[PDB]
This record gives C-alpha cells, structure tokens and sequence, in this order.
C-alpha cells in the first residue's frame, strides 16, 4: 500500500473570524425611505425563511465571549443611530435658559425663549420637562435651568418618523461564512454544546434596546440559564435567561401630547404638551416573580453551595445606568428596579414606580444626545421581561448570604442575552487527504 | 443533500460537496447596511477567489475532486484511509492535519500544476 | 436515438433586470471639480462611442411602464441634487422678516437685516425677488414677508459653479447586464419590437429638467408617436413625441446680475442686483405649433376614432406643477402654457408669457428646498421643445368632444420621455440543451 | 464575431460564443456615481463568479463548450437537434426551455461533475 | 522561489510561476480609507477575473502552462526558442512583442477553446 | 512682539448670553475689519 496528496473541495471545516455581518428582516413596506431606525429597508430582506439544518455529531466547541457579534453590533447599532439621526434635526436651538414651575411629581411645567422659524424673531414657547431632563444654570432660582446635555454634548432628536420599535434583524453571514448554532437549551455559552446545527443567517434576534433585565429576548427549557464570563470574578456580568415569561405594561399615566415648534425653517422640534399628573408606573404581580426568582436563586446555588441568596437594588451609580430603561413608542424609562429586587431566597421548604426622560446619553457615549420625541399618546409598552444582568456581590462575603444586585454594565451584554447560541465561523474548503491517484 | 454534516464520516460526508460548494459563494448617500453588505460582498467575493486560486495552483479547479503524485508525508499521521472514509470526520480530521496544512498548501504546488510543461518539454520538443 | 445533456456557455439569453446602471459621458475638462450637478468627471467616462450591434431577427417585447430605470434615475437625480448642494451652502439664516416695494410687473423689490461675515454685526442688505418667491409673514403689512419654503422647509443655494446645464448622460449597464434598443420610431412602448439593438451604454438620454413639454428629447419618424401605461386611465401619463422639432427662446428681459453677500464666513448668499422692468416672455410663433397639433391630434384619433378635440390648459393646482417649468442656464422659468395650449381641433378639412422663480420645491419633496442662483445675465434660453405630456379629460363626454390638458404628472415621465427606447437585462450564459458526447 | 445575435439559429449563433463571455464581464469620501460604480462591480464579479461556480460543478470551466452522459430527460420538449441547431434560436429556446431547466440547473451535477473520484475509487484502489 | 525576477531567462524564470500568481490575487459608517480599499479589492478581484477569463477562452485555467496549435505567426519576432528561454527575458520579451500582441489575445481564441465541439460533432454525433 | 492679547464676546453652551471670552492671537492670526481700530479686528479667514 502506497499515498499520495490529494483534496477534496468544499468539505466542512471551519474557524472562528473577525468577519462582517449583515442583515435580514421580512420587509415593512419596501420604502426605501420608511419610518425605521434599524432597516429603512437598505438593510436587504435576504430571505425570511431560516433554512437551517442539522449538525448531527458535529461537536463544535461555541465562545460567547470572544464571539464578534457583540462588538460588531455595538458598533452597528450605533451607526444606525447617528444615521437615524443626521437625516433629522440636531437641537443647537435648544439649549438656552430655561424657565420652570412645580406641578402634581416632578413633571416639571416649563417655558423658554428660541428662534422660530426665521432667524430673527424670538418666540415665547412652552414645554413639559420631566425633572432629570435638566440641571440648574449655576444657582437656585426659577429662570435658571438648561437641559442635562448642554454642560457637555450636543442633543438631537429624530423624526417621531425614526421608531425606535424593535423590529427584529437576522445577522446573515456572507458566504465562504456561516453560523453554527447550539441546538439545545441546556447548555451556557462556553466549552461544548453537543447538539447543534447551521444556518446562513440567524433567526429572529431582537435587537431589544434593554439595560437590566433583558426583555424580549425567548426563554429556555429544562432550566432556568446563567451565562458569565468567568463566575469567579464578582464583579463582571452575569446573565440569566429564565424558563418562563414575566410580562410588564408599563404606562405614562399623563394625557401628553406632540406640540411642533419650528426651530430653523426646515427644523421642527417636539415640545411636550399637558393634559392629573402622576409617576410612571409599572403593573406586575409579586408573587409569580417571587417563585420564579426562588427557582432563580436555586439554580444559582448549584455554582455556591446551600446559601441564603438576596436580590438587593443598584444603587449610587449614573441613573442613566442604575435604573432599568427602554423604550416605548419612542419615549423612555428610568425605573427605580429596587420595588422588584429587595427580596430574599432562603433554602428551607420555600409592580415598579418609575421616572421618564425625554433625553438619554445611549450607549454612555460623549456627544450625541438623544432628545427622544415625546410621543403623541398615553404610552403602553406591552412587553415580556424574560431574562436578567445580574451582578453578584464583589464583597466575598463567604459562607452566609453571598447575593446580587442588577445592572447594566455594558449594553453588549444586553445583545449577549440571545446571541450565546450562534457561533460565526468562515469555511475553509481545503480539504487535504492522503488517498492515492495519477492523473488522467 | 445537507450543508455542514462533517459527522458523516469522511467518505460519506463526500456524498454530498457541490451544495457545500454553492455555500462558499451564496447563501442558498448610506446606511451602515448599505456599505458592510458591499464590504461583505468583497470579503466572500475574495475569498471565494482566494480558494479557486488554490484550485488553479494545486490544479483540480476543472475536477472538483483532485489528484496528483504528491508524496503523502509519513510525518503527518499513518492513520488508515479505511478509518478515515467510514470512522474520521471533517472538523476532527483538520484538527488533526492542520499542524501540516501549511507544509501541504505549499508542497503541493509540485509540477504536476506548478511546472509540468517543463517536462511536457521532453515529450513534445527534440 | 440517445441524447445527454450538454452546455454551450455565454449564449445569448436574457431577461428583465431589477439591476443598477452607471453614468458615462465625454469628459468636459477631466477636472474632478468642473462645476456641474450631473457629471462632473464622478462620474466614470466609460468609452463615449455607442458600440451598438443589430439584434438582427431578435424578436422582444419592451416595457416602458414595469421598467426599472425610471424609478432608478429619478432616485438618482434627487441625489446627484442632494450631493452638489451639500457641497455649496444651506441657507439656515435666510428665512427672516423681508420688506419690500412694488416695481414696474411682480419683480418685488425688497430689503433684509442678516448676520455679515461675523456672528454679531447685523447688515442692511438688497435683493430683488420675484413675488412667488414670498409669502406674507402673518398680516397684509409692507415689512412682513418669508421665503416661501420657510413654512415648512429649508433652502439651499447651490455656487454657480454647479451649473444645472444638461450635459448628457449615458447609463452603462455593468457587465452581464445588457441595454435593449427597439430600433424603430414607428413604436410604443409595450409589446413587441420587430427590429431591434444592443447597448452597453444609451445614447444621451438627455436629462434637462422637463416639466410639462418634453424638451432637448429626439425627433420619431414615419408618424408622430404617443405612450401611456394604459390609455383607458384617462388620469394617468400621456407622453407625445413629435416627427417635426419645434424651438423656443425665453428671456429674462431685464439686465439681472449677481449681488454677493457673506451670510457667515464660508457663506456667499447670491442676491440680486438689478439694471424698465417686463415680464419674461417666449417666441414661438403659433402657426408652426398649431398644424403640428392638428397631426398630434389625427395621431390620438388614431386611437379614439373621429372626435373634434381641445387642447385647454393646466389650471388650479400648485404653481410649480401647472406651469410648464424648466432652467435656462442656472435660473428657473414657471410659463403660462394656456397660449400654446389653448386650441382647437377639428376633423373635417383643417408666444408664452412666463414667470421667473429663485425658490424650487423640484421633485415635490417636502425639505430640502433649492434657491437657484440669480444668473449674472439677460438670460437666453435657446432650445428644442420636441413633446407632450398630456392627460386626457376625466369628462368621459360619450363619444363627442373627448379633450386633454398638459400636466407634470411625473418627473418620471418626463425622464420616460427618452428611456422608452432602452429595455434594462441580465444575460444568463446558461445554455442547457439535447446532443450527445462522451468526457474527453 | 457579433454580440448578441440569438436570431442566429442556435448552432451558427455558436459560431460566435467567447466575445459574449467577455461581455458576462467587461463591457467590449463617498460620491453619488462612485458607489453606484462600485455596488455595480461587485454584482457584476459575483454574478460572473456565480456562472463560473456553475461552470464548476457542472464541470466545464476548463472547456467553455461542454459535456456530460447526464440524461436528456424525455419529458422535457423532444424537439430535434436539426431543428435546434439550425432552425430554432436561443431566447425562443430558453423560452420553451426555462420549465424544465432548474430540473437540469441541479441534476446537472451529478457524478462526472459531483462524485466521480468515489468510482475513480474503482480505477485506482484495490 | 522568489516575485518578479524577469531578468531571469525565459525558462529559468519558469521556474517561478504560482507565487507570482499568488500576488495576482493576494497581497501575500464610511470613511476614506475604507472606501480606498473597497474600491482597491474591487479593482484587483475585477482584473485578476479578467485574467481567468482570458484562461476560459484561452483555455488553461486549469492547466496553468498553456497549449494550443494556433500559428506562431512569422510576421512576429522569429527569435529562437534556445535565445528565448537561455539568454532572453520577460520584460524586454514583452517591450520586444507587446506590437503583435493585440492579434494574439484574439487570434489565440480559435477553436481548440472556440469552436472545438463543432469539431466533436464530427467525432460523437452521425 | 506680534503675540497680540485679546477678548471676544460669543454663545455659550447656551444660545443666549454674551460670554466674554479671553485668547491670545500670533499677529497673523487677524486683519483690521475696517480701520486701524483696537475693538476691530476678525479672523484672517
Ligand atoms: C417587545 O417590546 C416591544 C416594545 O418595545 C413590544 O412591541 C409593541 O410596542 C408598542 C409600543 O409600546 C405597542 O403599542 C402599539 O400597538 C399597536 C398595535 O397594533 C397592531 O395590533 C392591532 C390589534 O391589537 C391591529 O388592529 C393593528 O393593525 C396592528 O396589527 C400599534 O398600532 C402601535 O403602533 C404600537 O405598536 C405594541 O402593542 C407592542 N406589541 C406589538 C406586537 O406591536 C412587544 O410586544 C414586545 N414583545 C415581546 C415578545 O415581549
Ligand atoms: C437643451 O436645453 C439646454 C438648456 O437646458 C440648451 O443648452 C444651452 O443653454 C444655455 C443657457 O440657456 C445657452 O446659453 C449659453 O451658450 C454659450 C454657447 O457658447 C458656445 O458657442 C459659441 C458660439 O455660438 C462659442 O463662441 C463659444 O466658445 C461656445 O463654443 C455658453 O458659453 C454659455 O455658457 C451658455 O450655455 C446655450 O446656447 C444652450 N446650448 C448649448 C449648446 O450650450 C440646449 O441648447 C438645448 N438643446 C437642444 C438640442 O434643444
Ligand atoms: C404650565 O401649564 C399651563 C397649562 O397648560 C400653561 O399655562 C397656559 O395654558 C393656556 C392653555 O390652557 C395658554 O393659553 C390660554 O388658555 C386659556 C384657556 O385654557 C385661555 O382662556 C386664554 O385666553 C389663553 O388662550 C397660556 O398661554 C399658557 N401660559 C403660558 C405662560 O403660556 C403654562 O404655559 C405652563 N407653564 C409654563 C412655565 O409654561
Ligand atoms: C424672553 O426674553 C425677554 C427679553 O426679551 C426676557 O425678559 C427679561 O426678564 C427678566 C426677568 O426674568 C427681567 O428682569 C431683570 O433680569 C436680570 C437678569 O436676571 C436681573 O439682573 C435684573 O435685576 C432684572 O430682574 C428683564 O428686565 C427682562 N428683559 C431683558 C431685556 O432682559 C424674558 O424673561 C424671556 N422669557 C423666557 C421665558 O425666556
Ligand atoms: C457550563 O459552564 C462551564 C463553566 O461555567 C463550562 O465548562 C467549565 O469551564 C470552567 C472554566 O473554563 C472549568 O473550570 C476550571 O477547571 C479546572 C480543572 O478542574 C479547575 O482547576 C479550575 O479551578 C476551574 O474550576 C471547568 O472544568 C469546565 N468544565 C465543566 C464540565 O464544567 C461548561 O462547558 C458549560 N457546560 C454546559 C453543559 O453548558
Ligand atoms: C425591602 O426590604 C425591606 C427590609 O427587609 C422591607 O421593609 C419593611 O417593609 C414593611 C412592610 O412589608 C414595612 O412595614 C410597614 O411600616 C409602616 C410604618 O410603620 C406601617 O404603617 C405598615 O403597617 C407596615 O408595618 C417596614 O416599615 C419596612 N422596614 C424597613 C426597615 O424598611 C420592604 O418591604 C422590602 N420591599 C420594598 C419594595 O422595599
Ligand atoms: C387623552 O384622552 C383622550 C380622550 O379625551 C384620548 O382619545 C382622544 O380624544 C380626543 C378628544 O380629547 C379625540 O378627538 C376628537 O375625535 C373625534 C372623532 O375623531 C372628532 O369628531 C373631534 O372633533 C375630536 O377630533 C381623539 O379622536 C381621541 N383619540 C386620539 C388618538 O387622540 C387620547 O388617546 C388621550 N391622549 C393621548 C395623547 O393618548
Ligand atoms: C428698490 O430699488 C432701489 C434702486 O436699486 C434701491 O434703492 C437704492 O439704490 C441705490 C442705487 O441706485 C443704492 O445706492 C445709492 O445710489 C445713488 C445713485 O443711484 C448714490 O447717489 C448713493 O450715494 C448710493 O450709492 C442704495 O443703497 C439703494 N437703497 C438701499 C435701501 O439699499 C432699494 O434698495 C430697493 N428697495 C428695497 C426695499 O430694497
Ligand atoms: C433691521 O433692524 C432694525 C433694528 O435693529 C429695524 O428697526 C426697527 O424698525 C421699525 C419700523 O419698521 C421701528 O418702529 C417700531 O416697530 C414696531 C414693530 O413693527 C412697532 O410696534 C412700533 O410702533 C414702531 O413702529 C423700530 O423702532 C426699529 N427698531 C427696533 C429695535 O425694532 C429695521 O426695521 C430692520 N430693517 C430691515 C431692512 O430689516
Ligand atoms: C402600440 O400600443 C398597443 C397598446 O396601446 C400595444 O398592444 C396592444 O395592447 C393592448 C393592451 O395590452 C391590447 O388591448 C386589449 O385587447 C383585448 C383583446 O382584443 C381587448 O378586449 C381590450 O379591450 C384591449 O383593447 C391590444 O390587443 C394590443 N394589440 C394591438 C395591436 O394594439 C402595441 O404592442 C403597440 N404597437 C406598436 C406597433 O407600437
Ligand atoms: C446689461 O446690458 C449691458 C450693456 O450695457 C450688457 O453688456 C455689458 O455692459 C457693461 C456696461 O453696461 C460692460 O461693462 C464695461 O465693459 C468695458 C469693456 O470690457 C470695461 O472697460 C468697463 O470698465 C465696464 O466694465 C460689460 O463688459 C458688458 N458685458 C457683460 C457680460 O456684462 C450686459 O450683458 C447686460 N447685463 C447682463 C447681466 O447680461
Ligand atoms: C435571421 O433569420 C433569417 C431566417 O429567418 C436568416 O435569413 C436566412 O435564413 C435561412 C434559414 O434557412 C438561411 O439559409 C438559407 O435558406 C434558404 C431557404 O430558406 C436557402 O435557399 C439558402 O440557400 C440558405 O440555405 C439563409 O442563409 C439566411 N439568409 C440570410 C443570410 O439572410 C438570417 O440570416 C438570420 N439573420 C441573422 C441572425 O443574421
Ligand atoms: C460685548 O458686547 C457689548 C455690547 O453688548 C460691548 O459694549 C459696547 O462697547 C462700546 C465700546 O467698545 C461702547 O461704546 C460706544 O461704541 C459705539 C460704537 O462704535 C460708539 O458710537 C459710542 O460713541 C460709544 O463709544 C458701548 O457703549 C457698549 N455698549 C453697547 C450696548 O454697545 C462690549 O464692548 C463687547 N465686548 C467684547 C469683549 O466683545
Ligand atoms: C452521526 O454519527 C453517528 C455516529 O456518531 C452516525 O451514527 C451511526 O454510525 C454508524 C457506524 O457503524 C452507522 O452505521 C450508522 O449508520 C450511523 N447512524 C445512523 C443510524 O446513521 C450518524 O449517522 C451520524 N449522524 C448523521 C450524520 O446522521
Ligand atoms: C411651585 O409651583 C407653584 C405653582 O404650582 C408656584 O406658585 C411656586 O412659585 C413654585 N415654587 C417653586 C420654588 O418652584
Ligand atoms: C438602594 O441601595 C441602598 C444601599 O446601598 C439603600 O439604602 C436604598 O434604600 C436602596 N434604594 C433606593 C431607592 O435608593
Ligand atoms: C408701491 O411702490 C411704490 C414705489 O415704486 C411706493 O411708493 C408705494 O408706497 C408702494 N405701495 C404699496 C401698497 O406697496
Ligand atoms: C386656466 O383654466 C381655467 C379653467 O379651469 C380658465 O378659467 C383660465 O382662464 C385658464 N388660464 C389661466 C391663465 O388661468
Ligand atoms: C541574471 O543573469 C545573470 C547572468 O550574468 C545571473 O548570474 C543572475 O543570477 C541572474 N539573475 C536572475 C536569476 O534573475
């Protein structure tokens, strides 16, 4: 018996890449110019059916944590974002003194001083404000106030036209490229998933704008799932994915409404008009979150040992980062998360108020301020919480009542939440072999 | 035919390779969109090439499954091509040869496809 | 008798093509920045010889209507605006309270306060202005008008160094995309063409504004020729083409000139300066017109059988629209097409005044307004009017006196008005056929 | 040689072939047309790329006129190859031929194309 | 084997072919440098396609030393084989017959990758 | 000498008060606006 070189073509090997994605959706309207922040349909409809198929014993060894996605995503978004935004009004004709009253709270009722339309006249003008919009001028006094950006960023504020609705994207690897995706549930996204399967674009991942507890993002089964980095370091995330659904409607209780003010000729600006006013609010019942968390904590404790285990507030940090938020319409929420995690989870036989803003500093980045469009409605958000970035005490604290407080320490982390399950891998053809031949 | 399936074993596997193949080359003013799928595009667009040029140099891009004389390197690996049709498996199978790929994806450009007219030289002219 | 499979490889089969096209042109200068809207050597001069070759015995139905490239060139005419305006200034101070007198008629004569050079200096500066130009700010008050945009929109003066002059363009297909020709006057635009050609690239198409009248577009032969998607839609696009040219002359007749001010640093607004003042007028005398029109008419009663017929004119609906409208040079004209067409049509044995314009709404977007420039001039026009884009009456009159208006239905259509002709294709190089062989 | 020029009947339209392949590929800060240029290309190159693909698994892209024993299916049109070649024309061809052919854009690529090496098996292995 | 080495005689320099091949094909929001780039790849894939295309209708895509019988014209150079391939060299090769060229890169594409099954008429079909 | 020292009015971050601001200035940094004048100077641009 005797050898030679020989290849196949195109047989299956791959490796992990650095290479680039894009999108997929079904198409909203084929408008090229359509209402949309994520896929004014210049994001291509690559086709809506996911024609995954099986990878029957092909054990692939999956990496959430060194995985592209989450910084191209990071990236993605972002782009989206200022390209959203460019095509609508940048606010330079906003930041200016600001005059304000109190009202039934911290709805602040407020009027200011801008051009109008033409570039002489000034036009007494008047808005809502919710109170963490702005910040006093230099002193206590009731004509001295200027919105949170103005101390350093520029503010901008898209089209009520640019909904920040989460129509899903499908990441489509290019060809030569591909997505390998664990077929199972019971698995966490480091080491061997053994049942799994490829498809050349992902199926629907939200892009969920989250910043604590994950919402909208599916559930798993067998298991309620936790997903880290490295358990051992306290202070980098936690994720958690739960088996079972908690849904949240959350309201502006107020009757407010979109007054237009023109702002520069072809620059119309989104004032906030009124009407009894109240705090935002958020209806959940405790007790299904209560023995859903106890389920939580209980897989949990198969990392620690029969602890005592609390759930307690963020607390101190950037309010932009240590309440949950997200979007509804197009108008967003700060939530004081602490009504929903202040609890305890012992081992033996064991509806949230919240602050709107009408800016927000996405993504922490300097610059770039969103002034989000108040919306002209009672917002309802009607929306799954199913999922959580926890963080577990960094005060080691052994042996008593090791425990963890939410947060939002980094919004990639809120994409890790569905995108554990795909891997992104080129395909390398080469297929060398002995075999034995001559040519013909 | 399935795409992947490297689990079949290598034999096997190769009951299916053309779908494989189309996979390689398809997927079966701007937005960020609009210039990373153009960007997209050109990395496939290349890479695609980058392997058709493999298949120029190591010949076989006319008879998509390839042969030439090239000495099979005791060095590698001794296992038998019985296990590796009908037992060895693709992913498992590079991840055994690609500590000598490099070695391969050179020393295979022997005259068989790098030269051979040099010697087509002796059949042809005086 | 056996037969296998068997390929020939880039034999001629193709089909219609959701594909994108390319500009060429001969260049003008090679100079990157040769002042032009159109084609200023961004564009590619891919080989400026058309050649063509005869689709001699090849028999194909065109589609002047399903067609891509009218909604692709309109798209990219609208950009090719957006990016040589984007390149020369946004007027965001402009609109502002204008005074103005009344001078021998509607050439307004009128004054401004505006920023200088400096972001603190207020000047007095001087403009004329055609009365559309302008509306009353609020009240009928001497100092109390704004740009007509400011309303609801921005403007944006392009250097007269973007000249709008139509220089041809020839769209390329890209490789393995092809250009049909139907090589015949004696043609309409749906159905078959029994002679025919290929194209790499059209022949200018020939891109001049074109509101209502099809100007700089070719001659037909052997009858004049109509075009409609579906002539039983009295409402939608009738299209004329002529087999005789017909030549128009407009003038500004008032020694107009460019008065240049600083409106910020980088920012030279383009007033302007004048000299007895006239109203714009044209020269086309009327019986050369008329008994065209009496074959334009047999050749649409060709079509409806023997009614007398009215050509009547534009009438209630937006200024930009109802009149004819066109650029001469950089300046934009708005005439009162009712003297040409006006007119009266029997069977039995058978000079425009105008208004000018600095403010444009062209392509009917909302935004995005264009303050041409005032042309340094007496402005002269010189050029072919050569067809039609009637509509025909929603008086369904039973069979008696059945009639038509001009319109400027479609901007599309006015590009429709040359793209006839050329029919967009993918080649497939994929010729499965029966023979016989054996591998070598 | 012309371009075009289907009308021709379908054996004297191969007479002319290979100036249509150059034409499948050369035409014989952002900027509006630069982008336009440049998304053109690549389509362009990934369209040619996608017939030179097909032209790989169907074998052939070594030799631009091409064979395989892969069935003439009879329920396709029984037209005779007289009549094909020298009376019938390319698009009126494809015309009546489009039906059938997704069928043959796959079973096209069979063995001699997509197997063959597993029975040269046979021919050089004991 | 090293890149470029012209001065190398004509079959001496055959010694190094697929590296030079390799250099054909590898180099071995939007912003300037990114749209310079794209653009680049674009134009090196379309050129290095171009060449693959010459090696469809000049044949030999496969086979990367390249035969056909089409007439060395005596028009052209009539320098020996023996000065060409021993003592003559690339460049001052190409700068003597680049005059001629323009007849070859069409004449080249006779029947052997034109026309041949027209030919196999004769040898497969009655 | 020709390192002229000088102060300006301008915005803010907010788009109403005269800031008086303070910045040195290389000579050629400036012309006269109109006349041989210690208030009236601009940017050479
Ligand atoms: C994921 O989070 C999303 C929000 O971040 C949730 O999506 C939607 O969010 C908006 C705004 O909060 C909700 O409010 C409005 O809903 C109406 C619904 O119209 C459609 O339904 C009626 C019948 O019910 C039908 O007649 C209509 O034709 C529509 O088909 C919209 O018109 C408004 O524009 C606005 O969207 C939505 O209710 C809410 N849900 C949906 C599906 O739109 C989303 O629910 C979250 N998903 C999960 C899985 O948690
Ligand atoms: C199609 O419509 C076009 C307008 O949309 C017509 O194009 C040109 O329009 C401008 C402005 O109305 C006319 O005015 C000026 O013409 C001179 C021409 O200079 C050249 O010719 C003289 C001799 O006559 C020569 O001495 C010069 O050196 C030049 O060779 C230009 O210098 C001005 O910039 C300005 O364009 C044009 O007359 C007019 N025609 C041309 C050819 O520019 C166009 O006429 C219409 N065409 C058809 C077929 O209908
Ligand atoms: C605080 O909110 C109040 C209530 O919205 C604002 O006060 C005043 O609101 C009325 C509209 O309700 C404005 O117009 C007046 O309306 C009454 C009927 O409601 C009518 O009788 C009057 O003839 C007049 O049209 C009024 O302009 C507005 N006041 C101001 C200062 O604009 C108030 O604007 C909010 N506070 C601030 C600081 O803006
Ligand atoms: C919109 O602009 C007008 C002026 O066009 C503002 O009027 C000004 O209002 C203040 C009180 O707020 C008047 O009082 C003076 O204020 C200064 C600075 O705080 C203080 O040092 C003085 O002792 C005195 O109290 C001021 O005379 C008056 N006019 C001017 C020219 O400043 C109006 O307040 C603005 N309104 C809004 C809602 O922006
Ligand atoms: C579920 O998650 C675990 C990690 O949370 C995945 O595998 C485990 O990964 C850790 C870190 O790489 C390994 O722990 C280290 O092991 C060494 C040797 O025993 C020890 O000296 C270190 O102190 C540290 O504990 C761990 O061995 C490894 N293996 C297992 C079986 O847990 C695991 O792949 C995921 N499994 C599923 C079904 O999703
Ligand atoms: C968060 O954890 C804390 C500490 O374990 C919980 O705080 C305690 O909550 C009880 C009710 O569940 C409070 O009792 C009420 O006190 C008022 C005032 O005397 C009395 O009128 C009521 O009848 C009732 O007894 C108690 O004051 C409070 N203690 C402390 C130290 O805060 C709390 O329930 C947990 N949940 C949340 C959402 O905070
Ligand atoms: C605030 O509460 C109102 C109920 O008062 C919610 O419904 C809206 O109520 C207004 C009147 O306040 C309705 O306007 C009226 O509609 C009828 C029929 O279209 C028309 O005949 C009247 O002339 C008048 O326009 C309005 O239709 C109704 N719906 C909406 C979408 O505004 C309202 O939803 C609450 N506000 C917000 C911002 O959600
Ligand atoms: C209406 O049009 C008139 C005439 O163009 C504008 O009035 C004034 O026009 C003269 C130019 O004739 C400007 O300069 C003056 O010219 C005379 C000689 O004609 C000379 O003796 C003076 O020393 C001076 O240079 C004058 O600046 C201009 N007036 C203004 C207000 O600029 C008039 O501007 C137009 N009306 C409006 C409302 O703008
Ligand atoms: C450019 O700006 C100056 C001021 O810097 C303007 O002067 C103003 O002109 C008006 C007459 O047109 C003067 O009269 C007053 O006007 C008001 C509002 O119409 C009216 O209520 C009074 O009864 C009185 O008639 C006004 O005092 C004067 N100054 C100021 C500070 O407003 C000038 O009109 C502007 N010119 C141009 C060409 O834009
Ligand atoms: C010139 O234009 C006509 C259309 O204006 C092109 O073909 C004609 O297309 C129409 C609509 O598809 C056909 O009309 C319909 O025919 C049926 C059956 O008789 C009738 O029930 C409907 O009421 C309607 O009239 C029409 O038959 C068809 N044929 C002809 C000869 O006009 C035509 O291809 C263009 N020809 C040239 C030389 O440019
Ligand atoms: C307005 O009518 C004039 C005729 O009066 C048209 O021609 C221009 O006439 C002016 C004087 O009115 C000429 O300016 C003078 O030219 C001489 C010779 O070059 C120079 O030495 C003098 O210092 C003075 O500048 C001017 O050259 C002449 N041509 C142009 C293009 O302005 C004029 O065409 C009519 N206006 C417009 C804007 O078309
Ligand atoms: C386009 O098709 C026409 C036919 O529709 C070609 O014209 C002539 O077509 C016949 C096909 O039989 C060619 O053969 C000749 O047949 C006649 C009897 O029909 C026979 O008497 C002649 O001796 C010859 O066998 C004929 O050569 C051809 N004549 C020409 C050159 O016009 C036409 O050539 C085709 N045009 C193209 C694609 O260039
Ligand atoms: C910032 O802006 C203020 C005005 O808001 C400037 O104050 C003004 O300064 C001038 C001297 O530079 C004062 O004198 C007067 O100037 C005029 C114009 O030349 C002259 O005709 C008079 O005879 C007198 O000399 C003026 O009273 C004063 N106030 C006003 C309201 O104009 C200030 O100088 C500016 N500072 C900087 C650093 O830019
Ligand atoms: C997956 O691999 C398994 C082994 O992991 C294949 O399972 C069987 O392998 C034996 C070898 O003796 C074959 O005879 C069986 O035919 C294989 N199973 C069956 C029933 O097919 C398994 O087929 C491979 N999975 C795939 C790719 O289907
Ligand atoms: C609080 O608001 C009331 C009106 O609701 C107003 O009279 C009072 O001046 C405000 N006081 C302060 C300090 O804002
Ligand atoms: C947040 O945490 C702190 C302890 O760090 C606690 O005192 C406080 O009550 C919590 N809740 C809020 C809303 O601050
Ligand atoms: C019309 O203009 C003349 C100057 O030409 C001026 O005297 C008169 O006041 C104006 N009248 C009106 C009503 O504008
Ligand atoms: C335009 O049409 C109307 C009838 O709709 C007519 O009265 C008018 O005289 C026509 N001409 C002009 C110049 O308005
Ligand atoms: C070039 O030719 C010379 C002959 O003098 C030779 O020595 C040298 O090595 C050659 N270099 C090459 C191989 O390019």
């Amino acid at each position: 018996e005797n050898l030679w070189v020989t290849v196949y073509y195109g047989v299956p090997v791959w490796r992990d890449a650095d290479t680039t994605l894009f999108c997929a959706s079904d198409a909203k309207a084929y408008e090229t110019e359509k209402h949309n922040v994520w896929a004014t349909h210049a994001c291509v409809p690559t086709d809506p059916n996911p024609q995954e198929i099986h990878l029957d014993n092909v054990t692939e060894k999956f990496n959430m944590w060194k995985n592209n996605m989450v910084e191209q995503m990071h990236t993605d978004i972002i782009s989206l974002w200022d390209q959203s935004l460019k095509p609508c009004v940048k606010l330079t004709p906003l930041c200016v003194t600001l005059h304000c009253t109190n009202v039934t709270e911290g709805l602040k009722n407020c009027s200011f001083n801008m051009t109008t339309e033409l570039r002489d006249k000034r036009q007494k003008v008047y808005s809502l404000f919710y109170r963490l919009d702005i910040v006093p001028i230099n002193e206590n006094q009731g004509s001295e106030y200027r919105l949170i950006n103005c101390n350093t960023s520029a503010c901008t504020q898209a089209c009520p036209k640019v909904s920040f609705e989460p129509i899903p994207i499908h990441y489509c690897a290019p060809a030569g490229f591909a997505i390998l995706k664990c077929k199972d549930e019971g698995f966490n996204g480091t080491g061997l998933c053994k049942n799994v399967s490829t498809v050349q674009c992902t199926h629907g991942i939200k892009p969920v704008v989250s910043t604590q507890l994950l919402l909208n993002g599916s559930l798993a089964e067998k298991n309620i799932t936790i997903r880290s980095e490295n358990i051992t370091n306290n202070a980098k995330i936690i994720i958690v994915q739960l088996v079972q659904p908690v849904t949240i409607k959350c309201i502006r209780p107020n009757n407010n409404t979109r007054k237009s003010i023109r702002i520069g000729p072809g620059q119309a600006f989104y004032a906030t008009g009124d009407i009894d006013i109240r705090q935002a609010h958020c209806n959940v019942s405790r007790s299904r979150w209560n023995k859903t968390l106890q389920e939580v904590a209980e897989k949990l404790r198969t990392y620690f040992g029969n602890k005592t285990i609390i759930f307690a507030n963020s607390s101190g940090g950037d309010l932009e980062i240590t309440t949950h938020s997200f979007n509804c319409g197009g108008e967003f929420f700060y939530c004081n998360t602490s009504g929903l995690f202040n609890s305890t989870w012992y081992v033996n036989s064991t509806t949230l108020p919240c602050r709107i803003k009408q800016i927000i500093n996405m993504w922490q980045r300097a610059g770039q301020c969103m002034y989000a469009p108040p919306i002209p409605g009672v917002i309802k958000c009607e929306s799954n919480i199913t999922g959580l970035l926890l963080t577990r005490d960094g005060g080691k604290d052994n042996n008593v009542n090791e425990t963890f407080r939410p947060g939002g320490g980094d919004m990639r982390d809120n994409w890790r939440s569905e995108l554990y399950k795909y891997k992104v891998v080129k395909i390398e053809p080469l297929g060398v072999a002995p075999t034995r031949c001559k040519r013909r | 035919g399935f795409l992947g399936a490297a689990g079949s074993t290598m034999g096997a596997a190769s009951n299916t390779l053309t779908v494989q193949a189309r996979q390689l080359l398809s997927g079966i003013k701007l937005t960020v969109w609009g210039i990373k799928q153009l960007q997209a595009r050109v990395l496939a667009v290349e890479r695609y090439l980058e392997v058709q040029q493999l298949l120029g140099i190591w010949g076989c891009s006319g008879k998509l499954i390839c042969c030439t004389n090239v000495p099979w390197n005791s060095s590698w690996s001794n296992k038998s091509l019985d296990e590796i049709w009908n037992n060895m498996t693709w992913l498992q199978w590079d991840k055994e040869i690609n500590n000598y790929t490099q070695l391969i994806y050179r020393l295979i450009e022997e005259s068989q496809f790098q030269q051979e007219i040099n010697e087509v030289e002796l059949l042809a002219l005086d």
